């Protein structure tokens, strides 16, 4: 019975814990989230063309 | 002049549009430009084994020709560097990349071209007299043990027009130039020389002197000549490897190459490790052997063609410098995996396997390349005197001797020395087998043993006498429960139980014991015969007369002899001179006389 | 960077065994991967082996069923296989091909590297000398492993060979004496999940669940992908030794399952056989999984392999023991006479061996006595078993008081010095100062493998 006991207030303390890094990550997030997306569009809309490079007439 | 892909199977590649072909001619292939060599063709189409691995290339790469074969680059520098199967220098690839990893097919240059080295001319050589391929006219001092020696490259000839003064020089600069028609010719210190032809010589020459062995075993029993062949099987476990590094670290030579045939990088970890350490000297200042050795390394992760590559690289630089005028041990380290790679070339390449699924031409090539040894006569004016010896260990397909590879070795081979699983798992170091080995080498050296020694032959056959008698009666022994057997028999397997635990047993790791000299070796042979002979005459006698003398009695007399007898072979020579030693040996010979005077 | 459109053909001109022939394929590239899309929509996977003119051989990693060369569809990648590695995956299980397990997600993947890998500098290499604690008597002392090293063990059916991993992962330590502790890999090879269920209790008994790198393979599973998963497992450990400072425990399990798949696709493929019809390049295969350890210069990490071994009918000789001997440098050999005696650890000591005592052991790190005590216990143990054999003939009566002193040591020996229990670590001292109060029973006399001054030391107690 002690155990249990002992082992719902450990579980309540690693879930105060995980909410904790949770909130950690999101601000993490928010931070720069609009730069990376700008960045992510700024790839995709390139084009290059190229022929294969071995290609022989 | 340019070819493009057609197909890759591993380390095999198909390609077309490459009419201009010859086989045994290098080439570049892919973006990475991996070197190979033809091996097939067939219409315009071709194949060429790639001596680096393949995932990279895809169809349409272009394939670069050159007019070339395989070849390599002779010079100073080459002492003492490290080199892969097609001669890469270890240590410039990771000076330039700073990394711990080989780059698919790196172009880097043989020897460095920027170090300058001091020159040495002939003081005899003038210009406008006439000189032969073969003749030495420069030294160079590579280091203090070795002064390097360059020759005219052979296929050339006639009057000089200039030489470089003394003084310091590169590779780049040129050096020499001749004329032989009316035709000015350049000559720098680095030769190129293809890989798969061998080098002339002026004639052959028989064996006189006896290579060094460092264990009391294989020298006594079954010794090896200046120049001749050794084969060493032996199955897993027994660990051989550490028997080559022992003829490397210790040997009557002048240069020892090593080369690797698929092991793993941690026996080059010891040997580069250790060898910086190891010192010695010959007429004055000492040196450490790193100096006078040189190292081709060769994973098993590496390629599966770079590996014939490199043993004839190998052999290729050890005739080179034989040319030198030297005496040059090489051993080369599972030749299996070679046979192995050839295998599968060609099981690749789709040929008809002749037997245990390997080639139907090893035996020749084997052969070939086992051949290419001998004490024989340079060709100089200086008169030059070469000589070199191989020592090829081969791994047993499960233990097996009766695998085609082995028995090709034992027939082109001339010494053979055998290796026995239980031997190794007696702890026995070394695991000879002292049944099956032979030597054909005794007679040539019985003429050095007696003038220099005077008293080998009687030791000798009266040691092959014990141990014949005793493998003899060890089954006997064993199938008569030791009832009834005379004195004769108890003295014979007693005491030849004495030389294979003392005077068979070497460990070699041991520091009173690494190395043994040939006098200490027939010292003790002489001190066990002696003690076998009195034992015998003085039990003969007295059971002849009267008061038999049984083991038991004599045991009791002499366990204290005996026990020093035993423990004799802690001498430690290093700290021992060798006056002492024979000091000792004669003062045990008279403690052993006086005993026996004792007792009767 | 790959700024290439991606490719797909239908155009698939046959299919023989686990191969499959893709016709009209335009530039094809060596060594690549390619997804099939089934005509019920399951996805599959393979791998491009061969190619030649406009053909695309391609073996398949689960296994050729109900492909339709006119239905089914095949896309190319255009580079090699490249896997996901990553330092979080640690404490996580997923199963061969990579996938999870456990419901967890797609791994976030620091990295995508080579799953060949590259080979090592040469040059690039620094001998490990550093004694590993095990807490086995017959380990440190006998065959003791050092960092840096890649011993098996050769085991077979029925035999105690799992507990003996579960000894080795659980009691690692270091001889000499910050805090240490030991990344474990681990990959199981199609063995029954009995097994693997009993492994992952046993990493939980560790506590230690959080470095634990697993992943796992059934025997119902396709037999191919058996391949690929030691590869990706030791890319891991590549990752996390060489690029995070980290020491790996890296250990397998059942190579004989992997020598028989590389078997079938040998097979499959019909390349030239070899001894017993194994494949020609199973010793280079081996050798790419192996050869992939050790310790480099500028890092203080290693790698340290324990690839355990099924081995058939007990017999020495064959071929995939011995390839397994010649590619490695030691070997432990449980016994299985031992477990039919009822003795635990079962570890034959004579048949063992380890290469690494020579700069393992010596002055400076353990004594300046264990070499020579190890091998006169070694001497002694073999000439017991010699008189032994000789007894089990001649009879008490004609022996002499020498084979009674070598029958009560091999007894003393057997009952104390292997009898070592399941939960009793035990310290280097102890063990040699066990092997001496063994040794002790012969007189000095017949010591022939002591020098004389470490037996005047040691031996008067």
């Amino acid at each position: 019975q002690a155990a249990m006991g002992s082992q719902g207030n450990l579980s309540a303390e690693v879930e105060q814990a995980t909410r904790r890094q949770v909130q950690g990550m999101q601000s993490s997030q928010q931070r720069n989230r609009e730069r990376v997306l700008a960045q992510l569009l700024g790839m995709v809309c390139e084009v290059r063309p190229q022929v294969h490079p071995n290609y022989r007439v | 002049t340019f070819g493009y892909v057609h197909g890759v199977s591993g380390p095999v590649v198909t390609a077309c549009d490459m009419a201009g072909a010859a086989m045994y001619e290098l080439v570049r292939v892919g973006h990475s430009e991996l070197v190979g060599e033809i091996i097939r063709l067939e219409g315009d189409m071709a194949t060429i084994q790639v001596y680096e691995e393949t995932s990279g290339v895809s169809v349409g790469d272009p394939v670069l020709r050159t007019g070339k074969p395989l070849s390599v680059e002779l010079g100073p520098g080459i002492m003492g560097a490290i080199f892969d199967g097609i001669q890469r220098p270890l240590s410039d690839i990771s000076s330039q990349t700073q990394s711990i990893y080989i780059p698919r097919g790196v172009n880097v240059s043989a020897l460095s071209r920027d170090i300058k080295w001091e020159f040495i001319p002939s003081k005899n050589l003038r210009v406008g007299s006439h000189i032969t391929g073969g003749d030495i006219y420069g030294i160079v001092n590579e280091n203090s043990l070795i002064k390097h020696k360059i020759m005219l490259p052979p296929r050339n000839r006639g009057s000089v027009t200039y030489i470089a003064p003394p003084g310091n020089y590169d590779a780049s600069d040129v050096v020499l130039e001749l004329e032989f028609e009316g035709v000015k010719e350049k000559f720098s210190m680095v030769q190129v020389w293809p890989v798969r032809q061998v080098r002339p010589v002026t004639e052959k020459l028989p064996a006189n002197h006896p290579l060094l062995t460092g264990q009391r075993v294989l020298d006594a029993l079954f010794p090896c000549v200046q120049g001749g062949t050794t084969a060493i099987p032996g199955a897993f476990g027994c660990g051989k490897t550490v028997i080559s590094q022992s003829l490397s670290k210790y040997s009557n030579s002048d240069v020892i190459i090593y080369v690797g045939c698929g092991e793993r990088g941690n026996e080059m970890s010891e040997v580069l490790r250790d060898f910086p350490e190891l010192t010695m000297e010959v007429d004055g200042k000492v040196e450490s052997i790193m100096k006078r050795t040189a190292l081709v390394a060769n994973t098993s992760n590496m390629p599966v063609a770079a590996r014939e590559a490199s043993i004839y690289t190998g052999i290729t630089l050890s005739e080179y410098f034989r040319d030198m005028g030297y005496h040059v041990s090489m051993m080369a380290d599972s030749t299996s995996r070679w046979a192995e790679a050839l295998r599968e070339i060609s099981g690749r390449l789709a040929e008809m396997p002749a037997d245990s699924g390997y080639p139907a031409y090893l035996g020749a090539r084997l052969a070939s390349f086992y051949e290419r040894a001998g004490r024989v006569k340079c060709l100089g004016n200086p008169e030059r005197e070469g000589s070199v010896s191989i020592v090829g260990a081969v791994s047993p397909p499960g233990g097996d001797f009766s695998d085609p590879v082995t028995s090709a070795t034992l027939g082109i081979v001339q010494v053979f020395w055998g290796l026995d699983k239980k031997l190794a798992q007696r702890k026995h170091f070394p695991s000879v087998n002292w049944l099956i080995s032979y030597s054909k080498y005794m007679r040539a050296l019985d003429e050095y043993y007696d003038k220099h020694f005077t008293e080998f032959v009687p030791l000798r056959t009266k040691a092959k006498e014990i141990l014949q008698e005793e493998e003899d009666l060890a089954e006997i022994v064993q199938l008569v429960g030791k009832a009834s057997l005379a004195e004769t028999d108890k003295i014979t397997l007693e005491v030849a139980k004495l030389i294979k635990d003392d005077f068979l047993q070497q460990n070699g790791y041991t520091p009173y014991d690494r190395f043994c000299p040939f006098y200490k070796t027939v010292g003790m042979l002489s001190n066990m015969i002696s003690f076998y002979d009195m034992a015998r005459r003085a039990v003969e006698t007295t059971a002849q007369s009267d008061n038999k003398i049984t083991w038991s009695i004599i045991r009791e007399h002499m366990g204290e002899i005996l026990y020093k007898l035993s423990s004799m072979k802690f001498k430690d020579p290093v700290k021992d001179g060798e006056a002492k030693i024979k000091a000792d040996y004669a003062q045990l010979l008279e403690d052993m006389q006086n005993a026996f005077r004792s007792l009767e | 960077y790959l700024s290439q459109p991606r490719l797909t053909y239908k155009t698939v001109s046959g299919v023989n065994g686990p191969l499959v022939i893709l016709d009209h394929v335009k530039f094809p590239r060596y060594a690549e991967i390619v997804h099939l899309t089934l005509p019920d929509g399951t996805k599959r996977s393979g791998q491009v082996l061969e190619v030649s003119g406009s053909k695309a051989v391609v073996q398949v990693f689960e296994g050729t069923s109900g492909i339709d060369a006119k239905k089914t569809s095949c896309e190319f990648t255009g580079d090699i296989l490249r896997t996901p590695v990553s330092e979080d995956m640690l404490g996580r299980v997923f199963n061969g091909s990579g996938k999870p397990i456990d419901r967890g997600p797609v791994v976030l993947a620091e990295d995508f590297l080579d799953i060949m890998g590259q080979p090592i500098n040469p040059q690039c290499r620094i001998y490990p000398e550093e004694m590993i604690q095990t807490g086995i008597s017959a380990i440190d002392g006998m065959n003791s492993i050092a960092r840096g090293q890649k011993i098996p063990i050769f085991s077979a059916a029925g035999l105690p060979h799992n507990e003996i991993a579960a000894q080795i992962c659980r009691q690692a330590g270091l001889v000499k004496k910050s805090e240490e502790n030991f990344a474990i890999v681990f990959a199981a090879m199609g063995v029954n999940m009995e097994t693997a269920r009993f492994f992952k209790s046993d990493f939980e008994e560790n506590g230690s669940m959080d470095n634990v790198c697993l992943f796992l393979n059934l025997a119902n599973d396709p037999t191919i992908e058996r391949i690929i998963t030691p590869r990706l497992a030791l890319t891991t450990a590549e990752f996390l030794a060489y690029q995070c400072e980290k020491h790996v425990l890296v250990i397998l399990t059942d190579m004989s399952s992997y020598a028989e798949a590389l078997r079938e696709v040998s097979a499959a493929r019909e390349e030239v056989p070899g001894r017993r019809g194994f494949p020609g390049y199973m010793y280079t295969d081996l050798a790419t999984i192996y050869e992939r350890a050790g310790r480099v210069e500028g890092r203080n990490g290693s790698i340290t392999q324990i690839p355990i071994l099924t081995m058939p009918n007990d017999d020495i000789t064959h071929p995939i023991p011995d390839l397994t001997g010649y590619i490695t440098e030691g070997q432990i050999y449980v016994d299985r006479q031992l477990h039919n005696r009822q003795i635990y650890p079962p570890i034959n000591v004579l048949p063992s061996l380890s290469r690494l005592m020579k700069s393992a052991i010596g002055e400076g790190m353990t004594r300046k006595d264990h070499a020579d005590v190890s091998n006169q216990l070694y001497a002694c143990y073999a000439i017991g078993k010699d008189v032994q054999a000789m007894k089990a003939v001649v009879g008490e009566e004609a022996l002499t008081s020498d084979d009674l002193l070598y029958l009560e040591f091999l007894q003393k020996f057997e009952k104390n010095f292997i009898t070592q229990g399941p939960y009793e670590n035990r310290t280097v001292y102890e063990t040699l100062d066990i092997g001496w109060q063994l040794l002790r029973i012969f007189p000095k006399e017949m010591l022939k493998r002591i020098p004389q001054s470490t037996l005047s030391e040691f031996y008067p107690r």
